[PDB]
């Protein structure tokens, strides 16, 4: 908690998601730098917008994975992108 | 018939499949209040134990 | 009529006071006397005998009852009962 | 000789005597100018004892003489102290005039040997369908009422002391360790008018008094019922809160220099409630049948001074706050309680049987709550789903309107025997009432009457 | 006279001064020959006192000079301090030159008496349309400022920092408690890009100094914002974090070896928080009105720093993630933040029934949006339809440009009254707008600004 | 064979003696060697060869081997077993 | 010279010296007349020395004298220990007479060098199907078998002796530390009717010895394996439970004077733990293989004690009461176990992908295990259903019937190979066995066998 409070971000590793073979066990979801894009180059920082996006629907869909059948293309669509950019 | 009963009961299973969701939320909710409470003890009787053992040494 | 606005709060002052003297804590570090802080004071709250008076005021109040009601208040977190001053 | 006062802390009071004068453990003393007794816990050396105020220490100071009395708080015993009210230190406290003693016993014994004990197994009838049910008491036995604030112990005390008193013809003794003043008035009055009082010996030591009173109010009390028990009788000794006995221990034991236990308790926990328990038992001279209600702090049944408490009694009555709140009174939870007196050698198979059968069906439907919670009845089998219509029945069935509970709800009072709580449940168990509706079970008496209730 | 250090123990210092020259407690004393400042918080007794150092320890050694100064830490007041950075003894830690002081105050004193209270719960007209709606803040009140990082904290606070100096006359004060040293100097440049930097007095505890300057830079802010208040101004009072000030107070309590409270606080929780919240009141003379960060311990609210901190808030304002990802900025919550003042019997009918009506619409089209989302907009009835066409010009209305957000933006800044907010949602919950699209109330300040922006 | 009906017992009465004598507290109030209390006692129950008893004896038993079972009793709390004692 | 005991508190024991006459830290001292021993843990000052004693304290009095030896506890080494029992002392403790000693070496040592550390990755079979494919092992490493009470650490140590020390071609050190004197008389007769006592130096210190034997046996059994290692050979070090020596200081630690940490643990559990594992090392001289039981209190592995361990360790293996709950044999953890051999550039890409397979379908079936028990099997997907179905079937390939645990099991024991555990777990994963039921695959050693069960 005393070191979380100290820091200007945090790298979140999990233990699910390194025994699910994702190796690089970093949890985007909670993980922040709170300095951001002003620390990127032009050109990661123009294509990073997109990555997060993706990340994020993949979080919002994930348990329709299982059930892909019954979704609409669109739907279907934000899923195969997000299990590809993971 | 048997086709408009079968609209009927995927129409009955998305509203019990709604309430299965909010009832689980409910039982969450409870939970991680009676959570909180063992979490505070927890901190209360460690630091116990601590002052205790430190005022006899 | 007596009301105390919040007897949780003279319970929350009267911790202080005995910590600060290092009496041993109890639950919720609350100290080992903080049932008889509360039980000594509601128990003023009553009524008494027509004797009573009499006896107390050497003859010059005869033939009433006299009383005390009390309405104390207790604040309780995420609405527990069962917590220990309350 | 006399000594003088050398230090003052709340209720707990440092006297130093010559050395060839220094008073015994248990002895009483007295304070010169104001007549404040004090009773000696320890000795600490030179000369200097630690004792205990038997009143109010404020006003007093350092430097005041004080008196050892030669012994230790004696109170009188016997016949004279029926229909009169005591305080700790034997004084009558009912404006009465003096009470007409014979003798007087020091309030500290050792308890009964190995050889003196019992064993006594004569089943006592209390009319309340689940104590008789799954709690079946004996006579000469010990009864513990175990629950948090405001639950029922002291209606259900209440409801006991109305029923047993029907075919018990011998004397009383009820000591009121720590609890509302008002009520010991109450119990007073209605005792008075009702023309019971001649019978019943009163000892209070209530919530307004200092630590040393609610700490020596139960062993004042139990010298009383060891009089009469020793003289060859058959009494009843009831307790307003034993729990209050342990917690004046508790606000006194860190004055006493004890280095503190497990969540702020003294040290001695175990052993200051064996001293004053194992005094309380039948022998082969008399016997004591004794009640008690039991706080149980914050609702904690693992907290040490009701987990300590346990191991002293025959049968114990464990009430739920959970039960309270679904309108069931009294609030018992039969798989929680339990008495020694549950075997079949002791009640018959039929009863035994039908006890067995209640805690299973309400055992498999508290297995069910989480499932029923979330996905409802109608997901359960069809075996599941009868066994639960039985146990929502066995647990309305369970409850009962009181005679002292009438002025809370309007109701009038019901007495059940045990012929008819047994054939009530094991028709129900049988299925025998599978067609009447669940809210004709709810405050009943017997079972005949929820016939008639669904009728409407 | 002058004392000698006599033990050292990481930041603790005990110093022995003659019998006759004992400095009080809270009293500021000076090492010579080092820029060493102590703050006395026991008296030992012997000519000893226990204090806490205000930097680092390291080099000193024992039997060093120490200089009494004969009152409290004194920092400069007034004027002066506007547009400057100090550390918590009111040292320019900005390399701009010392500070035009006139007069210096003590830090330690106590809240306004009984008789110094104001009057009514007079309101402090913000110029932001959400906060004056849903959020109504008292003058003297303190306002809980709940939400994560990027979500338009700091532009909030400049604001407020612009509004209350131009609108009112007022001023404003800043203190850093535990301030983060890369986000103090960002903050700094910030608000001097900004042009809000002469309107506001900065003081800052960097999280590398010792507990006992965290613990007091709240309290140095304090004796600022006091000053600007006793010339008859309204003034705001901004503290960076609430929590770094009660954990600060844990760290000195642990230091000088108390008896930790219940998990494990410290046993003056309570009163260290009275303290200083007692002090932001509204007087006779003007008010200190403040809008403190709040950090809630494990997502716990029951726990002891969250419960005592909501004990003295009047206000909360919940920032939220998902309105900001919408393009609204503010992105305060309508539904989640709460304000005590929000009641008819303190802003009338009027104003109460027109925000409880866009909460109502508000609150109906989160329930909408699910079903929309889930069944379809064509399952919808012709009334929720029309309500989800309300809430969405609603939600657009409750935006707005701020002055210091033009960067950003790209439009003029908007302050808009009280009476302006209340007519422009009354006129939007009755219809009287129903015609204009949902893109002419995003970012327009009062009503008569939609509607001319509608014909563009 | 040997029963000890309750080992939790004991541990209570050798906490209050400890205290009492103000040896140092440990894991919930119970002194430090409550471990050896239990281990001193329990490992005296054993099975004894044949010439461990021809040397008691000396010589007057042959061809026997001695033993001693052991039946300790716990009891728990709520069925809590991280207790110190159990 | 001479000093004389002054305190016996327990197991701790100060005596004084002339003060020009101190003992040093560690030093050993010996008790006149009386057969025990003393280790100096501190220096107290004024003469006084506190410690720890090697014996039983009941004989012990006041004032008796002790003779100071000069030196720490010091036991023999070298080939003369092969083939006999001891004590801490180094006292044989089997009827075989005095030990044919030629050099002593104090136990107590500093680790070895930075620059004297080894690098070595020879992997090491041990014929088990788990530990062999999710934790292999390699050749001067270290091992920590992690479990709490009655899960298999004892077990699975005795079936790795059996697998490494009986064929391996170097010397041994076996160290029974808190172990159940009955479980090291089956060792020791189970080592002599093997023929393979010559190989192994046996020391022993169980539960029924005083604190100071189960604080210094680990490092008498580490002193012997020292002598080897630096004569360049290859040794194997076995120690039953090293939590005993952690347990041993936090039962004496509060009796030195030591003030209690988190989990009422020593201060000085980091750095106990430090100094002890640190020796325990390959070097560039020698090695020395090393297989440590690690006690988990209460089956929690985020306690201080085996929290502070995982650190030290090559080779984590996890066991799980889990597991041991459903009869599953050895109950190994694949998803908590770990090694740092567990690389493709230290072993390959085959058996790397075989084992990260394995671990994905039983993360997998972790989270469905859940959703099963509530809304059943029928409604997973048809991969879910194939999954669910794989990952029971490898949860019960793992298990195999150890040839030290016939008496438990009633089978025979089984040794599986590196290349046979590789292909029967691919064989499960490519679905090449999705046909055979559940119970073909519970306690059959290699594929094969599970072929044929399946047919009975
Ligand atoms: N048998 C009962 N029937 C109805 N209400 C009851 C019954 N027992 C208890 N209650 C309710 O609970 C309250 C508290 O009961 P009481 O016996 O005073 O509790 P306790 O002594 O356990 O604190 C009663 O005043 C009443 O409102
Ligand atoms: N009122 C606003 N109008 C437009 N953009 C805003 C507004 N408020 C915040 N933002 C955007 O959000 C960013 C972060 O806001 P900021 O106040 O710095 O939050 P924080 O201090 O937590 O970092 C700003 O740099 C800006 O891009
Ligand atoms: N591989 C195994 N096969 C069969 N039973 C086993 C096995 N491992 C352990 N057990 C059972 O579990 C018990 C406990 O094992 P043990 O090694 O003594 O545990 P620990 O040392 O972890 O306390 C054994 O005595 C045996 O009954
Ligand atoms: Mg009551
Ligand atoms: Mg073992």
């Amino acid at each position: 908690t005393n070191v979380i409070s100290i820091t200007d971000g945090q790298i979140f590793l999990e233990s699910a998601m390194f025994n699910s073979g994702i190796r690089p066990a970093v949890n985007a979801g909670i993980s922040v730098s709170r300095v951001g894009g002003a620390a990127q180059t032009k050109i990661i920082k123009k294509l990073s917008g997109g990555i997060r996006t993706a990340l994020a629907q993949y979080r919002e869909l994930a348990a329709f994975a299982q059930f892909a059948s019954d979704l609409d293309e669109a739907t279907r669509k934000q899923l195969e992108h997000g299990q590809r950019v993971t | 018939a048997v086709v408009e009963n079968n609209a009927c009961e995927q129409a009955a299973r998305m509203i019990a499949m709604k309430n299965a969701t909010d009832n689980a939320g409910e039982l969450i909710s409870d939970l991680q209040l009676i959570y909180n409470k063992a979490r505070q003890a927890a901190i209360t009787q460690e630091i116990s134990e601590i002052v205790g053992g430190a005022a006899a040494v | 009529l007596i009301v105390y606005d919040d007897l949780s709060k003279q319970a929350v002052a009267y911790r202080q006071i005995s910590l600060l003297l290092r009496r041993p804590p109890g639950r919720e570090a609350y100290p080992g006397d903080v049932f008889y802080l509360h039980s000594r004071l509601l128990e003023r709250a009553s009524r008494v005998s027509e004797e009573y008076v009499e006896k107390f005021t050497n003859g010059a109040v005869t033939g009433k009852t006299g009383s005390l009601t009390a309405l104390p208040i207790i604040e309780t977190q995420a609405g527990d009962v069962s917590a220990f001053v309350p | 000789s006399s000594g003088r006062i050398v230090q003052i802390i709340g209720a707990v009071i440092d006297v130093e005597f010559p050395r060839d004068a220094v008073p015994s453990i248990y002895e009483a003393l007295k304070v010169q100018g104001v007549e404040t007794t004090l009773e000696v816990q320890q000795q600490l050396g030179d000369g200097v004892v630690r004792s205990i105020a038997m009143g109010s220490t404020e006003g007093l100071k350092r430097g005041l003489n004080v008196d050892s009395t030669g012994a230790a708080i004696s109170v009188p015993v016997g016949k004279a102290t029926l229909g009169r009210i005591m305080d700790v230190l034997g004084n009558p406290i009912d404006e009465a005039g003096p009470i007409g003693e014979e003798e007087r016993w020091g309030i500290h014994r050792e308890a009964p040997s190995y050889a003196d004990q019992a064993g006594g197994n004569e089943l006592l009838e209390t009319g309340i369908k689940v104590i008789d049910l799954v709690c079946p008491f004996a006579k000469g036995g010990k009864v513990g009422l175990f629950g948090g604030a405001g639950v029922g112990k002291t209606v259900n005390m209440m409801e006991l002391i109305r029923n047993i008193a029907i075919e018990h013809s011998g004397y009383s003794v009820f000591a009121g360790v720590g609890e509302r003043t008002r009520e010991g008035n109450d119990f007073y009055h209605e005792m008075k008018d009702s023309n019971v009082l001649d019978k019943v010996a009163l000892v209070y030591g209530q919530m307004n008094e200092p630590p040393g009173n609610r700490l020596r109010v139960a062993l004042t009390g139990l010298t009383m019922a060891e009089k009469f028990r020793d003289e060859g009788r058959d009494v009843l000794l009831f307790i307003d809160n034993i729990y209050r006995y342990t917690l004046a221990g508790t606000e006194v034991s860190a004055l006493l220099g004890r280095m503190p236990s497990a969540v702020g308790y003294q040290p001695t926990l175990a052993e200051e409630m064996g001293v004053l328990q194992e005094r309380i038992t039948s022998t082969k001279k008399g016997s004591i049948t004794s009640i008690q209600a039991v706080y149980v702090p914050a609702d904690d049944l693992t907290d040490p001074s009701p987990a300590t408490t346990f191991a002293h009694l025959d049968a114990t009555v464990v009430l739920s706050r959970d039960i309270a709140s679904l309108g069931i009174y009294p609030a018992v939870d039969p798989l929680d309680s339990t008495s020694r007196q549950l075997d079949p050698l002791v009640i018959g198979q039929d009863h035994y049987d039908t006890a067995r059968g209640v805690q299973y069906v309400l055992q498999r439907y508290k297995e069910l709550k989480d499932i029923i919670a979330i996905l409802g009845m109608d997901e359960l089998s069809e075996a599941d789903k009868l066994l639960v219509a039985r146990a929502r029945k066995i647990q309305r069935f369970l409850s009962q309107p009181f005679f002292v509970a009438e002025v809370f709800t309007g109701s009038p009072g019901k007495y059940v025997s045990l012929k008819d709580t047994i054939a009530g449940f094991k028709g129900i168990l049988n299925g025998d009432y599978d067609h009447l509706p669940e809210q004709a079970f709810y405050m009943v008496g017997g079972i005949e009457e929820a016939v008639e209730k669904a009728k409407k």
